[PDB]
């Protein structure tokens, strides 16, 4: 089953030049366990 | 040219190239952000800063990340709050929990946040989420109120494969979620 | 499986993915470790920890690094002390300067050191360096006395390209320095 | 093109920790010289293992 979402997001306008990337998950009154099983990342700045 | 890459196929007990915040920790080869407990926050960041754009040249990076995650709820109705992949300042720390997913603090646009996030939101929060009440994938920039959302049906306990990619030439951010 | 990778083709003024120690800094697209000044040390580390082997499986990583460096001395005769690519504990800090290259403290094996380095040594230190007095490439493990060395002719001010490779299946560490002419 | 080469068997797991930082060092003493690095690439690959 696949779900796909696309959007023009001009990153330069919102984020500092140097960034940290990661994951976040929370619970409140209701809850679930949130887990990540593997991670791949690659970036290329010219 | 500047390039950063890494891959972690299975997380060991001492993943020193990651920064953990909140209750984030690694167990039984998995990164666990949250236990099925209420009112918690967990986050994990890659250790290196990454260079995403450059003011001298005006250039911005092309990037791609892929991960497979699992959401495991007590049942398919009582599920909250969701999960996020985000890009934030180097000194980023947990923001508000619950519906704010650990990365934002308001439904109003806040230029100070300097955080873009792709969210997998499992709880309907009436003040900002889609009024259809559905579970959804959304793109957030500096606010918990998404710029755009796609309805998604959670599959409790199943591994989901996500690919998020950004094309600096068109400034298009694409996210693809697959239950294989 | 774990992989870490990066490339920096031109260093910028604020290279936040590097940790600088001593005098190291970046100027005009170069990472400068020392200026041509006496008695200093400059070190630069990649900011991420790298997982180089695993106690659970006993597996060791394969890795490759290449870089171009330039040594620019006041003349071809009065040159010291040299340069090093090293692999050390995550909390590595500068050790003795001078002939020790900021990475070791002794000529004797020091098990607490836990660092292995490939040196490009430009000054003959009578106590430990190969007696022929030549400048040389050396592989060092826990000691400034290289376990193996190759004589190298310094071309002052020229770019040198090196490739360092470790093959986990054989435990062979290979070092290649080429001067492009 | 003039090349210099050195290969040695060094069983790294006998010497370094499992997690490491990599980098460059350069010193001067009584004699000196500028030491610069113009570019740097690195890639490591550990079969399977965090454990
Ligand atoms: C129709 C109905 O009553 N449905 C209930 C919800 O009312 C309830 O939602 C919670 O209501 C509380 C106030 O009554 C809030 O404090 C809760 O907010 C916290 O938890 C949510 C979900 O985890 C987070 O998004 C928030 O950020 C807060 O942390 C919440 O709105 C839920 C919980 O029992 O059940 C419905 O059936
Ligand atoms: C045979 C002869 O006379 N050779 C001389 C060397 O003696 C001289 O080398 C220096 O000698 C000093 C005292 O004899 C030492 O203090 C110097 O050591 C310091 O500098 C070197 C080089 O940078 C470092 O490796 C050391 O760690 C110290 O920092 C050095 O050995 C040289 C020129 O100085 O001329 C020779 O011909
Ligand atoms: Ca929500
Ligand atoms: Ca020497
Ligand atoms: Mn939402
Ligand atoms: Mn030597």
């Amino acid at each position: 089953t696949s779900y796909t979402l696309n959007e023009v997001v001009p990153l330069k306008e919102f984020v500092p030049e140097w960034v940290r990337i990661g994951f976040s998950a929370t619970t409140g009154a209701e809850f679930a366990a949130h887990e990540v099983l593997s991670w791949y990342f690659h970036s290329e700045l010219a | 040219t500047e390039t950063t890459s890494f891959s972690i196929t299975k997380f060991g007990p001492d993943q020193q190239n990651l920064i953990f915040q909140g209750d984030g920790y690694t167990t039984k080869e998995r990164l666990t952000l949250t236990k099925a407990v209420r009112n918690t926050v967990g986050r994990a960041l890659y250790s290196s800063p990454i260079h995403i754009w450059d003011s001298k040249t005006g250039n911005v990076a092309n990037f791609v990340t892929s991960f497979t995650f699992v959401i495991d709820a007590p049942n398919s109705y009582n599920v909250a709050d969701g999960f996020t992949f985000f890009i934030a300042p180097v000194d980023t720390k947990p923001q508000t929990g619950g519906g704010y997913l650990g990365v934002f603090n308001s439904k109003d646009y806040d230029k100070t946040s300097q955080t873009v996030a792709v969210e997998f939101d499992t709880f309907y929060n009436t003040a900002w989420d889609p009024s259809n009440g559905d579970r959804h994938i959304g793109i957030d920039v500096n606010s918990i109120k998404s710029i755009n959302t796609k309805s998604w049906a959670l599959q409790n306990g199943k591994e989901a494969n996500v690919v998020i990619a950004f094309n600096a030439a068109t400034n298009v951010l694409t996210v693809s979620l697959t239950y294989p």
